């Protein structure tokens, strides 16, 4: 004898936000950025050279330290914080480039 | 091209207890061209070449340990998956990567607002088969039940949307993966967090606009159909003036319902 | 949230067996995908969380029927007007969830462990255990044809030889009987020395056979 | 609507990806799930909502697709990937729920012709009333393998019973046998009963035939 | 190199866009005129006629 | 005795993209990307 007509609904649902409103609860919602990490540079597909005491320059000139990186390829470098040279001293005027 | 330097002599700040240096210098000789070395002392000579090639390769300024794994985008605090369509993690990126954004958090609305019962927007946390349906009281009982085609419908379009948002199709992409100053990066981040922010919001907009469409066109379908044999009782309720059976809801809410059947029984009842 | 399905073995067509479907403590909707042996999967039928509605295939329409009993916690399927083409592993499933809601029809993210049901009107034959002669590098078998029902454990030298092995799964005969064969190489040399004997052993038609190959 | 899925059976090595494709007939707004079968246990979910992967499942399962081309992409295959797959549709509105036909990923190796072994009814069999002639394919690659039987240069139909094992445990091989039924009043018609073998690991069809003497 | 290519991803990125909205508005626009139709039809006919 | 409320439909139809899809068939379409030149620098207005 009464009919009525409703919709879902949840107990705490997700703030979002809109053209009209900037807080606006909705009872489903989904991530678009990427903020956590494993912490870890996975090898696969790309070629992984890890520097570790060297730097590319270093590896590149040759310094003792580094005769294991001789010919060498790489997809991408990943140079150490802790890297140092144990050669001559040396200058790049213009490393950067 | 050429290059003339001069040798400096003189003490420098001892490095390894070396007062003196040696500065690097490098050349490219293109397939036809010639190298010639003048030199009267001083020179730190080659020993051969170097090949050279395009692009593609880079270099990365990281602390992060290598592992046993497999994944497309690389950032110096670690491997991210590229599922989302945007990234806060870092600014530098290898392989193809979600954009960089200042934002930590986009919510994607994937549903309707939330109206619920504790404080026609009847919100019934009961109801969770479905995000648009009816309640009735009858003869027979108590009951409730999901309407599956408003509920599709509203599915169907957040399903596009959302495939469409986060790639996973087959395209040139709405949010195309980046692939790779100061000022430059910058000016640069504030454009891509200017989009993700506005996208976000149209998005959202539309998807609010959808889900409150589908419940006003359930509720005028309902009220189309029942027409004169019930009143608009106030709130989300209509008052059908006769009975109806457990069979007479169900043809309600499955679209097969006639007001001609039950015509002069709910004539009667309203005059009264 | 564990399901346990239970009404299985042989059934002869005419009878009506009753599948059954529990949980482990609320209530959602319950599915059930069929799997006939060596194909795919099919979707037979589901009930409603409430089980105000009720949805069946083409397949078995009008022939099976679904209950269930919120009290016990558990899903019927009652099964009527049989036909050979029901010889499937039964499947009960959960619907999972899409976008915070729970309609009936979706993917799924619980099953059960499988039951399987053999509709056959078939007497209980014990298995008749034949010898594969080795000719004059090197094969040899069994042939263990006409039994009923499944399944059959053969062994050769009463688990002595592994490497070489081959034991076929089961054929269903026109006879509405199975048979398969088990096969072993080794060279043709030491055939003359050693003997070989395949232990089959049926279990229901209880019967533990030997046999020993000769060469022709 | 139907699901068309494709290749029936995939050839991979481990290392390499795998894309199960998944064709339906009609629009089906991303509404795909997509199961990993194990040989006696119940499928595994692996993605839902055509792109969204299921709780706990290995980051190396990508779905992706749109109108109706759908596909299931393995990254780098792990020896513990190879199964059965099914594309499956479902809906509320228009109810429907279709599983497709199912894709088997199958151990990629190198072709090996099959070892082709003749046996000839027993004794026994022969004075029961029924004779049975058994064609053994030992170990060979790929599956894809035609068995014919010719009584006295004669091809059969419908009287032939194929059974082939599961991929072997230490080199990944298959091995088939066809057994024909024959009445011994008509196994005492005919003298010679040949067994043809048309396989890749071979150079023609391979014949092993037998006389009653 | 780097500023026209960071220039080319956005502009690309407008364009996508600028399009799917232009087109999502344009598809709503033509599905409303045809609803608005059939309904005019139907508040006209009345009782007079059943869907 | 019986009215009926259709619209326009074309045999194939334009493939386009809206925020809820990537592929959408539509009767009428036109193009907002200048693919084509015909391979020559024209003197005017410029110098
Ligand atoms: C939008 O709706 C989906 C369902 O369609 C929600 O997904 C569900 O999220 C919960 C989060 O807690 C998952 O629960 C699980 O609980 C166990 C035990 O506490 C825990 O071990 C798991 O790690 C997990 O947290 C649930 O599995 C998940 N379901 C699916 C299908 O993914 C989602 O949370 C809703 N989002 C919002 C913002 O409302
Ligand atoms: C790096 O250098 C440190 C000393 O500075 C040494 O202890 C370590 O063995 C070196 N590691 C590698 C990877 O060469
Ligand atoms: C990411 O990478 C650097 C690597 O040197 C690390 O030191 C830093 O903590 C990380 N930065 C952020 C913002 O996560
Ligand atoms: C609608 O109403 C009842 C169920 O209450 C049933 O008799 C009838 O067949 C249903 N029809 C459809 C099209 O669902």
């Amino acid at each position: 004898a009464t009919l009525c007509l409703g919709h879902h609904a949840v107990p705490n649902g997700t703030i979002v936000k809109t053209i009209t409103n900037d807080q606006i609860e909705v009872t489903n919602a989904t991530e678009l950025v990427q903020s956590s990490s494993t912490g870890e540079i996975c090898d696969s597909p790309h070629q992984i050279l890890d520097g570790k005491n060297c730097t590319l320059i270093d590896a590149l000139l040759g310094d003792p330290q580094c005769d294991g990186f001789q010919n060498k390829k790489w997809d991408l470098f990943v140079e150490r914080s802790k890297a140092y040279s144990n050669c001559y001293p040396y200058d790049v005027p213009d490393y950067a480039s | 091209s050429q290059q003339t330097v001069s040798p400096n002599i003189g003490s420098r700040p001892r490095v390894r207890n070396i007062p003196s240096r040696i500065s690097i210098y490098w050349t490219i000789v293109k397939p036809g061209d010639i190298l010639l070395i003048n030199s009267t002392g001083n020179l730190i000579a080659p020993r051969g070449y170097f090949k050279i090639r395009s692009g593609k390769s880079s270099i990365m300024r990281s602390d992060a340990p290598i592992g046993k794994c497999n994944s497309e985008c690389i950032t110096p605090n670690g491997s991210i998956p590229n599922d989302k369509p945007f990234q806060n993690v870092n600014r530098i990126t290898y392989g193809a990567c979600p954009r960089y954004v200042k934002q930590n958090t986009l919510k994607l609305a994937t549903g309707m607002r939330n109206v619920p019962e504790k404080q026609i927007e009847n919100g019934w946390e009961g109801m969770v088969d479905g995000w648009y349906g009816f309640r009735h009281q009858n003869s027979e009982g108590r009951g409730q039940a999901a309407d599956l085609k408003s509920t599709q419908a509203a599915i169907d379009q957040i399903n596009g949307k959302l495939n469409r948002l986060i790639g996973k199709t087959n395209e040139k992409f709405h949010q195309i993966e980046k692939e790779f100053e100061k000022y430059v990066e910058d000016t640069k981040i504030d454009l891509w967090s200017y989009n993700a922010e506005l996208l976000v919001a149209l998005e959202n907009q539309h998807t609010i606009d959808l889900t409150d469409s589908e419940m006003n066109k359930l509720f005028e379908k309902t009220k189309k159909q029942l027409r004169e044999n019930a009143e608009d009782m106030g709130n989300g309720c209509f008052k059908i003036y006769h009975k109806c059976d457990n069979a007479c809801i169900g043809s309600i809410r499955n679209g097969t319902y006639d007001h001609d059947v039950y015509r002069d029984e709910a004539l009667n009842n309203r005059f009264q | 949230v564990q399901l346990v399905e239970s009404g299985g073995g042989v059934v002869q067509p005419g009878k009506s067996p009753r599948l059954s479907c529990a949980a482990s403590g609320s209530s959602y909707a319950v599915h059930w995908v069929r799997q006939a042996p060596g194909k795919g999967l099919e979707w037979v039928t589901l009930i409603s969380y409430d089980g105000a509605n009720q949805y069946y295939a083409d397949s078995v329409k009008g022939r099976f029927t679904i209950s269930r009993d919120n009290s016990k916690n558990t899903v019927y399927l009652q099964m009527n007007s049989l036909r050979p083409e029901d010889t499937a592993v039964y499947y009960c499933a959960v619907p999972g969830p899409v976008f915070g809601i729970f309609p009936p029809w979706s993917y799924f993210d619980n099953w059960g462990q499988g039951i399987l049901v053999t509709v056959s009107s078939a007497s209980t034959k014990g298995p008749s255990v034949f010898p594969l002669a080795p000719s004059s590098t090197a094969a040899l078998g069994c042939l263990v044809k006409d039994y009923f029902p499944e399944p059959v454990t053969v062994s050769w030298n009463s688990g002595a030889l592994t490497s070489g092995v081959h034991t076929f799964p089961a054929v269903l005969q026109s006879s509405g009987l199975y048979s398969l064969s088990s096969v072993v190489t080794v060279p043709s040399s030491s055939l003359g020395t050693q003997t070989y004997i395949c232990n089959v052993n049926h279990k229901p038609s209880n019967t533990k056979v030997d046999k020993k190959v000769e060469p022709k | 609507i139907v699901l068309t899925q494709s290749p029936a059976t995939l050839s991979v090595s481990p290392g390499e990806r795998a894309t199960l494709s998944c064709r339906a007939s009609q629009v089906i707004s991303h509404n795909l799930a997509w199961y990993q079968q194990k040989p006696g246990q119940a499928p595994r979910l692996l993605i839902y909502g055509a792109s969204t992967r299921a709780s706990g499942i290995p980051a190396r399962f990508s779905g992706s697709g749109s109108g109706t081309d759908y596909t299931l992409t393995i990254t780098s295959l792990q020896p513990e990937d190879f199964a059965v797959y099914y594309c499956q549709h479902y809906s509320n509105w228009p109810p429907r729920l279709t599983f497709g036909g199912g894709t088997k990923v199958e151990i990629k190796r190198t072709v090996a012709a099959p070892s082709v072994f003749i046996f000839p009814p027993s004794d026994e069999q022969l004075k029961s009333g029924t004779a049975s002639v058994v064609c053994l394919l030992n170990n060979f690659y790929p599956r894809e393998a035609k068995v014919q039987w010719k009584v006295d240069n004669a091809l059969q139909s419908g009287n032939s019973q194929e059974s082939v094992t599961e991929q072997d445990s230490k080199d990944s091989t298959y091995s088939l046998s066809s057994t024909l039924t024959l009445s011994k009043a008509d196994y005492e018609k005919h003298k010679v009963y040949a067994c043809e073998v048309t396989h890749q690991g071979l150079s023609s069809p391979v014949t092993k035939s037998f006389n009653r003497g």
